[PDB]
């Protein structure tokens, strides 16, 4: 940190509702959705504040349709992901209260 | 960026950065409807450059270059250049920047090849307006930085560098040359080069030589003269304008030469005597070799004074620093003629008061003794040299040579070589005559004869005034018939006088080297000393040393030695210039034998002096014929092949020292590289070859005085033990010297083991221990430099009796040469009204920074030591004054310059 | 022939007494070992893409002067050093620095402050000097040393 | 400008230097001459085809040694001896036979992966200077590190020993890590840089062994300058406890006393420390008698910024707006690390706007956000 | 830009480019040895080379059986050998190394013990000769070293009359800066007694029980060389304090301080091995050799006095150029009690103000300035009085 030798700090932010949409779009150009899918519907239901949510509830969303064996990925899966994934954010380590002071 | 409709200032570039909608659509079509509109379009043009003076700043090509790619095509297809030709003419302003986008900001071979004759033929024709002068500036001294003009403004003028070179190689100029079309001179383009050149003087220096060279005349360079004389200190420092001026000269050494070169150095010294420093004058006078500058400068300090005052001190200490003595001779005469002061000038001039100031430097210094007394056979004459070698210069050491024991246990030439090491101790002072006296008055024929060789010696800081000097004793025993007298008398006549000329000494070392009827092998020192007094001042090249050269090599080839020795003496008498020693070059090639041959390639090593690179690979190509001949057969004469090839190894070492000085001065380093690879590839080319060059290699680096004086000499040392001839160590000393006990003291321990270490043969001792007692002084008493000192580029002229001596085999004969070794440096030393004997700061640095000087200047940083010290060689030259805190000015400058310090106080 | 011939270079061997014969076709770089046992594929700005704003800000002082150091020059801007990129993790910090490196060609070395991806000194500390003269043989490349300071 | 005059004479006789070594070689390298032809017929005869190499644990004293190979078999070998039995020693590869393993040879020259770490790959292309600024207490390190080489001639005056090592101290932009390699540079002695966080190793006991190293290989060039850097960084650092801790720190301290003197008598070799915290030091090497001049280094005033700063913007593109001595006025005794970070900002905005040129705006806004980060690293702000 | 700028450009990179190809044809080359004085070598070299007289597979003797020994070679593989016509019934000795022939096993050659050492080598150099008319401390502290190591070496005749066990240990501690090293250098000039000098330091190693090893193999080798010093230096780190952890790591170091006590005792005293330790803080030693049967007289020594600090830098003016009529008195007056290395560095000091000065000589005024400059230094650090402690 001595003052000179830092000329750039890249700080990356918690995602936006605009990145976070975008980020389950990325992992989803490999999958197969049904079409009419909105992962900007999605995002709205999310709030986060890092990318690796995100990812975890596309994984789980052709995981549910892996357990119903359809090539497409059906939208109550996205719905299911995020709740799923958000108990997995309260048994990661709690992050999440609005209980303070 | 974007077009979005202008309602705004901030708007309008921005709808040009697409799209011009005022410099291509409306001048376009009103171009092409009426010649009333012409009126108008003058009115639109100032319109036009201020668009493209706001959009000089757009990173990337494509949105300049697109947006006024149709302004480009205006030219031809609406505008013309035919339509009244006044009104095209002065429409030619905003297109210009156009044509150069796509030329330049677009390298694409079609368009690039066509628009650089497009850009030549319409800037001259609109230069004569002045209106395209006017164009360039507003660009030169831009707007806003970006890469596009980065290479936009180096096109404008790269026409008029373009023109004038292409008018020198060619045999066609005018507008003959297809790739321009500017007129090699006429007044069009004259005025183009005029305004440019006040610019860039202004802020940079850079274009301003290369014009210059391009001219090729002093015209060129006076003209250049009127704006900077303003400018001299206002506009830019006094000091700053000599950078520039030397900076000129120093750069085009290689890219003029000799005979260019000169005209060029005419002006340098012209604009230093306008200005402050006629010091600086001095300098740039004695680099041409003129009398005339020299004479003209004496003038200048003398005629408006009649009061002491420093001006008169002032010119005799400026022709002092010349320790060749060509401006010594000049200004002793001008003083007797003014008859205002003749006592204390004429001294000063004259080498005298520089033997008073050593006096005080030698208390400080003290006096090393550790010379052997031990005799006994060859040691004997070993030991008595070594005495002399220790305390050179002046020094006192007086009781031991008054025991005459081992001074007479000496013989044959030994006895004449014994007295003469006495001299050396006594060299450059009047005082200790009494020590040659005795010899003279005793025994045998042969130390009357050394006895003389010390006169000689000690002449050498006291001649010049006529006041003592070395030909009115030794006049006397040159007539003398007796062969050892003669010969010694005019060696040390040659040492005294060194580049210094009178008539009385020329003529005397003119009936002989004339005659080589008679066989004496050491009437070569008849030669050696008439070559020094030619060196240093443009040659008369005398006919009488070339036709006794060739006579005697008609006449004998049974002594190849003396004919060897007279070979080198024309090679140093043709010094002193280069535009010269060209024409001697084809006098003695006319005749043609193998022996003539050999004398030829020492002089094109001087003929080729200052430019050379073209010397270097001819002096490989000599070394392949040997081998051509013997490819060829698969498929009296020892005098003249030992002859032959000794010549070779000696010059091919002397073009590249000769050279180097000359030539810049950061090239000194790389020269040295070549002459290791040298040694390597002799050794295996030939047996005998090999001899002359080990001795040639540390003569190399006194020459041409390299950087770096602490590793080669002892990496050298070790490995040339082995090798035969030990003459070698002695040569290399002669560059170690440098400021003594710094380096000398590696020399002394290293050589002290392989001569105690080794002996081999008492001949191959007596050269080993000869060597290292030579490198000491005492605490740097006194330092060897060949070069001037005033000029470090420039070459002296003492120190070319060192450099005689490695061409023929060692020998006791050879001993009494090398006992002299004048070429002393003073330690430089303030002055005022009185005579100071020392000094009183001075700064220290090892190096300069600066690329303006290849001389360099110290940086105003230093380190900070005393007075009373020697001027210190390389491995750390720049020495500055320090006066400033003390409130002082110094008259003459010095960077680490050997010029002696006088100083201005109010 | 000696000419031929230069430090790390595998050659192919006729014992006859072990007479060299001709260069091997294959070698494997010592900075490869590293960025195997890590193995990374490349990646471009559609594994970042999303936040439009992190691909100029490291745009300006790690690719051009790679690209161009001309530019640094003509400004004399001493050139720039160590660049933090620090966030909540997910946000693809490592994913933009990969991204970077297959645009301007670099060796995308990712070290991590492990121990495993040597062999062949088996410290870090030693690989310090030796790591950047990987990375000058083997130019342009970045390093991307990833500290993570959970180690002890 | 106009280095160009420079460029073209070394160019030039560089060109001449790589024509003449080529021809030289070829054919003019005469390998017919009899000094050359005679002397390969007997070399070879006892010189290999295969020269297995070997190690060397020791030699007897009656033209032998015993040698420990590294591809394995121990060999009691003797020695052709024209490589002169009193030059090589132990630690050496040496050159066998493969008829019967006699040693043929030594090969001398040799480097190791804990060599690699201390050489240079590189050469500074900062000189002297570029550090200017504090220029009053430089006559202690131009006198003392660079003089004793530069001219042993001071030093026989007064004759007795000779100026060794200096430190360097004082708070951070002082310039003292390029200081230590411009000094280098003037001297021309083998430069060694070797930091002080490789002197600290995870493993214990090979840490005095890394660091006994490094003077020895100095003492090998006959006049070196080792750099360490950071040498606070030995007295502060470690890893694991149980192979570093306190115990790991104490060693190399008392290791780096011998070193620096102690018994060995090596040969001369000038040391530079830079250090800012002087107490995690043995009272052994901070002593004055060993480390002679101690200099100290205060914070640039302000007449010493101006000349800081003329060094930095010399090689930007100034505007007549620039105004470089209200950039000075300012700030009030602080670091020259400072001046040079806002310059490089400068050139940043600069870079921003797309332009080469250097306006005054871009330094005089980077001013703000460089002193932000000195108003803003204690979060008190002003001052509570 | 500017027109010639342009071209600067060009001439620079043509540069680099020209360095690379002068370093590359001249080529890299390995040096190899030489000697002038051999111009025949295959004189003595056809001797050596091709047949078998023999190189020998290097081997050692595990275990002597009465009337042929079992040896393990270096290949590891063990052999029963005899007795060729070079070796008699007496030659071979346990741990002893022996050459043995390849096409066939038996004892070609006896050889020296053991392989191992090559570490216990580099703590192994000749003696530095340094003076003893100019040491360290000009007390009468070094006397009582010539009587403890000096002497016994020198002559064993007077302590045979006496009829004492020669004595033979040391300690040297106290106050840094004293020339303890100096001591030991002048020391080994004078005894022309071979030297053998040790750090503590280099005596541990990442896997513990390799120390153990180099300890016995230095200090039974040495019993079997005759009249040396081993100076033992710094062993505040092995040798130090013991203590016992818990979980810790520090016990791996101590296995080097238990074989120290181990060796020095022996099951018989030391075969003529006098042995200095030099501590520099006398508050770390182990508490085995710190009872004094093994360490005889142990002499401190100190800071110097204020008539020996006098002493010590007439011994420094008298070696340096000077002016005579300086007090050599006030100077120790001026100074704190203080080390007596300070005094060694007003001279090098008051050396660098004569260059200012330009002199040839230091004068009464500068060592002023100089014995200031250190004074202020001693200020602003410590160790000054201290000895780290508690006498
Ligand atoms: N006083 C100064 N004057 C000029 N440049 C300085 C100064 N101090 C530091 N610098 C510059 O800062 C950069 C790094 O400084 P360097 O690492 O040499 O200094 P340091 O004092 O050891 O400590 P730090 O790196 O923490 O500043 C270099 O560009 C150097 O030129
Ligand atoms: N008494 C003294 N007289 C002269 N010089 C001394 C004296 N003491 C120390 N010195 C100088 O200090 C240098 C280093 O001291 P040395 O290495 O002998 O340390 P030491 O006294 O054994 O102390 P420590 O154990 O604390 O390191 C010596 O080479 C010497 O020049
Ligand atoms: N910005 C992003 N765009 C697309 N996918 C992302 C992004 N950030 C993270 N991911 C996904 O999340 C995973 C974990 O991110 P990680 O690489 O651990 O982030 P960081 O480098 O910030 O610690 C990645 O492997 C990828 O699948
Ligand atoms: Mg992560
Ligand atoms: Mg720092
Ligand atoms: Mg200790």
């Amino acid at each position: 940190l001595r003052p000179g030798r830092i000329d750039r700090k890249i700080e990356f932010p918690p995602p936006s509702v605009a990145a976070r949409a975008e980020i389950l779009r990325i992992h989803s150009r490999k999958m197969n959705l049904t079409r009419g899918i909105n992962l900007r519907k999605v995002a709205e239901k999310m709030n986060g504040c890092s990318g690796a949510d995100v990812k975890g509830v596309c994984t789980e969303a052709g995981m549910y349709a892996l357990r119903e064996r359809r090539i497409h990925v059906t939208q109550e899966d996205f719905e299911l992901a995020v709740g799923k994934v958000m108990n997995k954010n309260q048994e990661t380590a709690i992050s999440v209260a609005k209980l303070f002071k | 960026m974007v077009d979005e409709s202008d309602k705004k200032q901030q708007t309008i570039d921005e709808q040009s950065q697409i799209s011009p909608e005022k410099q291509t659509p409306n001048k376009k079509d009103k171009k092409k409807e009426e010649e009333e509109q012409l009126s108008e379009e003058d009115a639109k043009l100032k319109t036009d450059l201020e668009l493209l003076v706001e959009r000089l700043k757009e990173d990337d090509s494509s949105l300049y270059e697109a947006s006024l790619n149709a302004l480009k095509e205006s030219i031809k297809n609406s505008t013309s250049s035919m339509t009244a030709v006044p009104k095209p003419l002065k429409f030619l302003r905003p297109t210009y920047p156009d044509l150069c986008s796509i030329y330049d900001k677009w390298t694409d071979p079609n368009l690039k090849s066509s628009l650089a004759d497009v850009l030549s033929i319409l800037a001259m024709t609109y230069s004569e307006n002045g209106k395209h002068d006017s164009l360039r500036y507003r660009l030169l001294s831009d707007v806003s930085d970006f890469e596009g003009w980065g290479h936009e403004y180096i096109r404008h003028l790269a026409l008029e560098i373009g023109e004038v070179y292409n008018d020198q190689v060619e045999k066609d100029a005018e507008d003959e040359t297809s790739s321009d079309g500017s007129k090699s001179d006429g007044s069009a383009a004259t005025s183009g080069f005029e305004f440019s050149k006040e610019d860039t003087l202004r802020l940079c220096l850079d274009i301003v030589p290369y014009f210059l060279k391009h001219n090729g005349e002093e015209d060129a360079v006076d003209l250049l003269l009127e704006i900077e004389s303003i400018d001299k200190l206002p506009q830019f420092v006094d000091e700053n304008t000599f950078q520039r001026v030397c900076q000129y000269m120093v750069a085009c050494v290689p890219l003029l030469p000799p005979p260019e070169d000169v005209a060029f150095l005419k002006t340098a010294y012209s604009i230093y005597l306008s200005q402050n420093e006629l010091t600086d004058a001095i300098a740039l006078a004695v680099r041409l070799g003129e009398e005339d500058m020299i004479r003209s400068v004496f003038d200048a300090t003398s005629d408006p004074v009649m009061h002491k005052q420093l001006a008169y001190i002032l010119a005799a200490q400026k022709t002092s620093f010349e320790y060749e003595g060509v401006q010594d001779i000049i200004g002793n005469g001008k003083l007797s003629e003014h008859f205002l002061y003749l006592a204390k000038e004429l001294n000063l001039t004259g080498p005298k008061v520089p033997e008073d100031i050593y006096k005080s430097h030698l208390d400080n210094s003290k006096s090393v003794f550790s010379s052997a007394g031990l005799d006994s056979a060859q040691q004997n004459l070993a030991s008595s040299f070594v005495n002399g070698f220790l305390n050179l210069g002046y020094c006192n050491d007086k009781l031991i040579v008054d025991n005459d024991n081992w001074v007479y246990k000496t013989k044959g030439d030994g006895m004449t070589s014994a007295v003469a090491s006495i001299g050396s101790i006594y060299q450059w002072n009047l005082d200790g005559l009494q020590q040659l006296d005795k010899y003279l008055y005793v025994d045998e024929p042969e130390v009357k004869a050394g006895a003389l060789l010390g006169i000689g010696i000690s002449a050498s800081g006291v001649h010049d005034g006529e006041v003592e000097p070395a030909l009115l004793l030794l006049q006397d025993y040159v007539t003398n018939p007796d062969t050892k007298i003669s010969s010694a008398a005019i060696l040390g006549l040659g040492i005294a006088f060194a580049g210094s000329k009178n008539d009385e000494v020329l003529g005397l070392l003119l009936p002989i080297a004339a005659s080589t009827d008679l066989p004496i092998e050491t009437a070569a020192m008849a030669s050696l000393a008439l070559a020094h007094v030619f060196v240093g001042t443009c040659n008369g090249d005398i006919t009488t040393s070339i036709m006794d050269n060739f006579l005697e090599r008609t006449a004998i080839e049974l002594k190849t030695d003396w004919v060897r020795f007279l070979a080198l003496a024309l090679g140093i008498l043709y010094m002193g210039q280069g535009e010269q020693v060209d024409d001697v070059l084809e006098t003695i090639s006319a005749i043609e034998h193998p022996m003539t041959s050999a004398i030829e390639v020492l002089v094109g090593s001087c003929a080729y002096t200052g430019t050379g690179d073209v010397l270097l690979i001819q002096d490989l190509l000599h070394r392949l014929t040997p081998k051509n001949v013997k490819g060829e057969e698969d498929a009296e004469i020892k005098s003249e092949e030992k002859k032959g090839k000794s010549s070779d190894k000696d010059a091919t070492t002397d073009g590249k020292n000769d050279d180097e000085e000359e030539e810049k001065e950061a090239g000194i380093v790389d020269e040295l590289a070549y002459a290791v690879l040298g040694i390597a590839l002799i050794a295996l080319g030939e047996d005998i070859g090999k001899e002359m060059s080990l001795r040639h290699f540390g003569h190399l680096m006194h020459y041409g005085n390299e950087h770096i004086r602490r590793m080669v000499p002892l990496a050298m040392g070790i490995v040339s033990v082995s090798d035969p001839q030990m003459k070698v160590f002695d040569t290399l000393t002669r560059f170690s010297h440098d400021a003594d006990l710094e380096v000398s003291m590696n020399s002394i321990f290293a050589m002290g083991l392989c001569g105690a270490g080794t002996n081999n043969a008492r001949l191959a001792q007596l050269l080993r221990q000869l060597a290292s007692y030579y490198s000491r002084e005492q605490d740097a008493l006194f330092i060897t430099r060949l070069a001037q000192g005033l000029l470090h580029l420039g070459k002296g002229t003492m120190t070319m009796d060192v450099f005689n001596d490695a061409h023929v085999l060692n020998k006791v004969t050879l001993a009494s040469i090398l006992t002299t070794a004048v070429g002393l440096v003073s330690p430089s030393f303030m002055l005022k009204h009185h005579q100071l004997f020392y000094m009183l700061n001075a700064g220290i640095r090892p190096k300069f920074i600066l690329a303006l000087n290849d001389e360099g200047e110290p940086i105003k940083v230093n380190v900070r030591v005393g007075q009373a010290v020697e001027t210190v060689g390389q491995a750390g030259r720049p020495k500055k004054i320090t006066g400033w805190i003390t409130q002082s000015t110094p008259v003459l400058l010095n960077h680490g310059e050997r010029a002696e310090l006088e100083t201005d106080e109010y | 022939n000696v000419k031929d011939l230069k430090a790390s270079q595998r050659v192919c061997l006729r014992s006859d007494s072990y007479m060299l014969h001709k260069v091997l076709e294959n070698k494997a770089d010592p900075l490869v070992s590293l960025m195997m046992v890590e193995k990374v594929p490349d990646s471009t700005y559609d594994m970042v893409g999303g936040l439009t704003k992190q691909i100029k800000e490291i745009k300006e002082v790690i690719e051009l002067p790679v690209k161009h150091p001309e530019l640094f020059e003509s400004l004399g801007i001493a050139q720039p050093k160590g660049v933090i990129l620090y966030g909540p993790p997910g946000t693809g910090k490592t994913l933009l620095a990969r991204a970077v490196a297959h645009h301007t060609d670099c060796k995308f070395i990712r070290v991590s402050g492990a121990e495993l991806v040597q062999k062949y000194i088996g410290e870090g500390s030693r690989m310090v000097r030796e790591l950047f003269v990987m990375a000058r043989e083997h130019a342009p490349s970045i390093i991307f040393m990833d500290e993570i300071d959970s180690i002890g | 400008r106009c280095k160009l005059k420079l460029l073209r004479m070394e160019r030039i006789k560089d060109h001449l230097l790589l024509e003449e070594e080529f021809v030289s070689n070829s054919e003019i390298l005469k390998p017919f001459e009899k000094k050359q032809e005679e002397e390969k017929k007997q070399l070879e005869e006892i010189r290999g085809n295969p020269l297995s190499i070997g190690t060397l644990e020791e030699i007897i004293d009656d033209d032998h040694a015993i040698v420990t190979s590294p591809t394995m078999p121990d060999y009691y070998v003797s020695i052709l001896s024209f490589v002169d039995k009193e030059l090589l020693e132990p630690g050496c590869s040496v050159l066998l036979h493969h008829k019967t393993m006699s040693i043929v040879g030594v090969l001398q020259d040799d480097a190791d992966p804990m060599v690699s770490v201390m050489k240079m790959d590189k050469s500074p292309t900062e000189s002297y200077s570029d550090i200017g600024g504090l220029e009053s207490q430089i006559q202690e390190i131009k006198e003392s590190v660079e003089l004793p080489l530069t001219h042993p001639e001071l030093y026989e005056e007064m004759g007795i020993k000779p100026p060794k090592g200096v430190i360097l101290y004082g708070a951070p932009g002082t310039g003292k890590t390029l200081l230590a390699k411009a000094v280098a540079n003037q001297t021309s002695a083998t430069f060694l840089r070797i930091v002080g966080s490789e002197l600290i190793q995870k493993y214990l006991g090979d840490g005095p062994r890394l660091c006994r190293q490094i003077f020895k290989v100095a003492g090998e060039n006959a006049p070196s300058i080792v750099f360490i850097d950071e040498i606070d960084a030995i007295g502060t650092k470690r890893y694991d406890s149980n192979s570093g801790g306190e115990r790991e720190i104490q060693r190399t301290m008392l290791e780096l006393l011998n070193q620096l003197d102690g018994f060995d008598d090596r040969g001369d070799v000038k040391v530079i420390m830079a250090t800012n915290k002087i107490e995690t030091l043995d009272p052994a090497l901070i002593r004055p008698g060993r480390i002679d001049r101690k200099i100290l280094f205060e914070n640039p005033d302000l007449s010493t910024k101006k000349k800081i700063l003329g060094i930095h913007t010399s090689k930007m593109n100034l505007s007549e707006d620039v105004n470089l001595e209200t950039l000075v006025t300012t700030k009030d005794d602080l670091s020259g690390a400072d001046i040079q970070a806002m310059c490089t900002e400068a050139g940043l905005l600069a870079l921003r706007e797309r332009r080469m040129q250097v306006t005054a705006e871009d330094f005089k806004q980077a001013k703000e956000r460089v002193m932000k980060n000195k108003v803003e690293e204690n979060l008190e702000g002003l001052y509570l | 830009a500017a027109p010639y700028a342009a071209k600067l450009k060009q001439t620079e990179n043509d540069l680099k480019d020209i360095e690379a190809r002068i370093k590359e044809k001249a080529g890299v080359k390995e040096s190899d040895t030489g000697l002038a004085p051999s111009h025949l070598w295959d004189i003595m070299g056809d001797r050596q080379r091709l047949g078998e007289e023999h190189p020998l597979q290097v081997a050692r003797c595990t275990k002597i059986i009465k009337g042929k020994y079992v040896i393990n070679l270096k290949q590891i593989a063990k052999f029963v050998v005899g007795l060729g016509e070079r070796v008699s019934p007496t030659d071979i000795e346990e741990g002893m190394r022996v050459g043995v022939d390849r096409s066939k096993y038996n004892i070609e050659l006896p050889l020296p013990p053991r392989i191992d050492p090559s570490v216990t080598m580099m703590t192994v150099e000749e003696k530095p000769d340094v003076t003893y008319s100019d040491v360290g401390g000009c007390k009468d502290q070094i006397e009582k070293l010539r009587e403890v190591v000096e002497l016994p070496l020198l002559s064993p005749e007077r302590f045979a009359t006496l009829g004492i066990d020669p004595p033979k240990g040391i300690l040297l501690y106290g106050p840094p800066g004293t020339g303890k090293t100096l001591c030991a250098r002048a020391v080994a000039n004078r005894t022309d007694a071979t030297f053998i000098r040790v750090i503590g330091s280099e005596l541990v190693q990442k896997y513990v029980g390799e120390g153990a090893r180099m300890v016995r193999e230095l200090f039974e080798m040495a019993r079997t060389k005759k009249a040396c010093i081993i100076f033992f230096d710094e062993i505040d780190a092995v040798g130090g304090a013991r203590f016992d952890d818990g979980a810790g790591g520090d016990n791996e170091v101590q296995r080097t301080m238990l074989e120290l006590i181990t060796q020095l005792d022996g099951f018989d005293p030391r075969g003529n091995i006098k042995v200095m330790f030099a501590t520099n803080r006398p508050n770390t030693l182990d508490p085995a050799l710190l009872r004094p049967g093994r360490i005889d007289r142990k002499v401190e020594f100190s800071l110097p006095d204020l008539e020996g600090r006098a002493n010590i830098f007439r011994i420094h003016s008298k070696s340096m150029s000077v002016e005579r009529g300086i007090r050599w008195e006030l100077i120790s007056r001026l100074c704190p009690n203080s080390t007596g290395a300070e005094l060694r560095s007003v001279c090098t000091e008051a050396g660098m103000f004569a260059i200012r000065a330009r002199r040839k000589v230091a004068t009464e005024k500068d060592f002023l300035k100089a014995v200031d400059k250190v004074i202020s230094g001693y200020k602003k650090f410590s160790s000054t009085s201290r000895y780290m402690q508690y006498n």
